[PDB]
């Protein structure tokens, strides 16, 4: 019943994303083009009693990026699920600023298939 | 860093490709979402003259061309934004940009101004560039949808 939710905000990188998400058996997956949108569909889940298994997020985003949109997420909605960083600064630096913002996992972009499934195997709740 | 040789970083876009029609139509979407970028920049050009807006369009084309591989493409894009900051005031000239492609051949029977669109305060030098620069990309597009063609044998 996996429910993932995927923040980038160019479509393309999105349907690149999804696409890797449906071969590894997961079809169930909403996109933002945003952090606040992103925010906004947790918020609603929200509404429903209901949430995401996952969320990849976006780092450099314009508008509100995905530090704010995972600090706005875990500390407004109380989410405590895995927000894995989509980034294409993979330096150690920044993936600490990941971490204090609240995500606790990363893939580099472009994102690598392996790299993935890892994730999904090791965070993601429920995943086949 | 200089711009790539290489039209296509095959590393890159055969992670999108062992995933396949799925490729092809990411590709024809990425094609759209260029060919309005571009119209986009352009109305910035001869209209508002936003600077801060072509850095952010330039950030939006970025994303896409890097991560289907279309490197030339994304090096533009690049900067274009650099250019929108004003952190840059050169850009290269078409033939010394096309003068560092991985095989030339590509260009022979082609006009490389075929594309070509022109524009009309500090802004102005920068503003030219990144015309300039929109004028570089329009090729890098042309270049790579040549080469997406010979790919997939279907014109793209």
């Amino acid at each position: 019943s996996v429910k993932i939710l995927v923040v980038e905000d160019n479509h393309v990188n999105q349907e690149v994303i999804k696409r890797m998400l449906n071969l590894e058996g997961i079809e169930n997956i909403e996109l933002a083009c945003d952090g606040q949108e992103a925010f906004d569909k947790v918020k609603e889940l929200t509404s429903k009693g209901e949430n995401y298994n996952m969320i990849f997020m976006d780092v450099q985003m314009p508008k509100v990026d995905g530090l704010l949109s995972t600090k706005m997420i875990r500390r407004d909605l109380g989410y405590t699920s895995p927000i894995v960083a989509l980034t294409a600064f993979a330096d150690d630096s920044n993936i600490k600023e990941c971490l204090e913002s609240g995500m606790n996992g990363f893939l580099s972009k472009p994102i690598k298939r392996p790299k993935l499934k890892t994730i999904l195997t090791e965070f993601c709740a429920a995943y086949q | 860093s200089t711009i790539p040789s290489e039209i296509i970083n095959w590393t890159i876009l055969n992670e999108i490709i062992s995933m396949d029609d799925f490729s092809k139509g990411l590709i024809i979407q990425f094609i759209d979402q260029a060919q309005t970028t571009f119209a986009q920049m352009q109305r910035q050009l001869d209209g508002e003259k936003n600077l801060t807006e072509l850095d952010n369009l330039g950030h939006f084309l970025k994303g896409s061309s890097a991560a289907l591989g279309l490197q030339r493409i994304a090096w533009v894009c690049e900067r274009i934004q650099n250019l929108g900051r004003k952190m840059e005031h050169f850009f290269p000239n078409k033939t010394e940009l096309v003068n560092t492609l991985s095989d030339k051949s590509i260009i022979n029977g082609i006009n490389i101004d075929e594309d070509d669109e022109e524009i009309k305060d500090e802004n102005s030098i920068y503003l030219i560039l990144i015309a300039k620069a929109l004028n570089q990309s329009r090729l890098e597009f042309k270049l790579a949808r040549i080469e997406l063609s010979k790919y997939y044998n279907t014109n793209l």
